[PDB]
């Protein structure tokens, strides 16, 4: 069992921030998320990276910046930024700090394709079963007007 | 878009360095 | 892609046909 | 010689009006674009054009829809929506008016992922004539931290 400094320790504290954090970005009951465990300490760190993530939140021209990257392939572009923020050579927190916010943004621009082709999947489900089970019966109402009549 | 990425990469780097 | 063209088309044909 | 019935006067005057409200839109002298030729009738016809275009240019969530599109290639972009808007096999005079209007946005999405390319070529040139040339002397000033110091 190492301290802080143990790269075990490291890893463990380091993947809950960034869940959470990941998380408190993302927010219907149907998607609430479940709170990481944080001890006192944690618990103050993840605050700092809320509050700097709404601040980050607040640059319209990073936020034009971030939108226009096509995220076709978002690991691609992930692995590139990351080399690219850290070529210097150099080290702070605060990068380390704006690379866990553009991990947040990447999950949300890969939401933005995954929920209209999730749609198209249920639709396909939806239509398939209305073409082949309820079309014979929505043309006796003569199709969709029929439901206008019905809804008055 | 390689010229996209590597402008919010330095974007995101200066946001870094200007937190300190 | 291909929905999002789909999308403006008939937004077009609509905006189209309401001018009359 | 036809009259406005013939295919000749309509592709003729088809393609002055397309030209005229394309550029219209496309307004730095450098950027100045020749007016299109155009008898009365004609003009007439092109103001109203050039009103519409302007309404169109208001509706945002149109503004939203055609700036998403990818016009990685966009003459593609440009048949499937032209088929699409005419798939129904209806024709009305909104329609062709929107589909100009849809061939004038084209120019400027080009023109959005141009201009870049036409600066990174530029920008290979000078910096590759700098780097030969006249990185010595601005070694010798210290680099750019020279030019602060001679604007003081």
């Amino acid at each position: 069992g190492g301290g802080p400094t143990s790269s075990e320790q490291i890893m463990k504290t380091g993947a809950l921030l960034l869940q959470g954090f990941i998380q408190d970005r993302a927010g219907a009951p149907e998607l609430a998320l479940d709170p990481v465990p944080q001890d006192a300490s944690t618990k103050k760190l993840s605050e700092s990276l809320k509050r700097i993530g709404d601040e980050l939140d607040s640059n319209m021209e990073l936020q034009r910046m971030i939108a226009a990257v096509d995220t076709d392939s978002p690991r691609e572009v992930f692995f590139r930024v990351a080399a690219d923020m850290f070529s210097d050579g150099n080290f702070n927190w605060g990068r380390v700090v704006a690379l866990f916010y553009f991990a947040s943004k990447l999950v949300l621009k890969a939401l933005s394709t995954k929920v209209p082709e999730l749609i198209r999947t249920i639709m396909g489900w939806t239509l398939d079963f209305l073409r082949e089970r309820l079309l014979g019966w929505i043309q006796d109402q003569g199709g969709w007007d029929g439901l206008l009549s019905y809804f008055g | 878009q390689e010229d996209i990425i590597r402008n919010i990469a330095r974007h995101l780097a200066q946001v870094g360095d200007s937190m300190d």
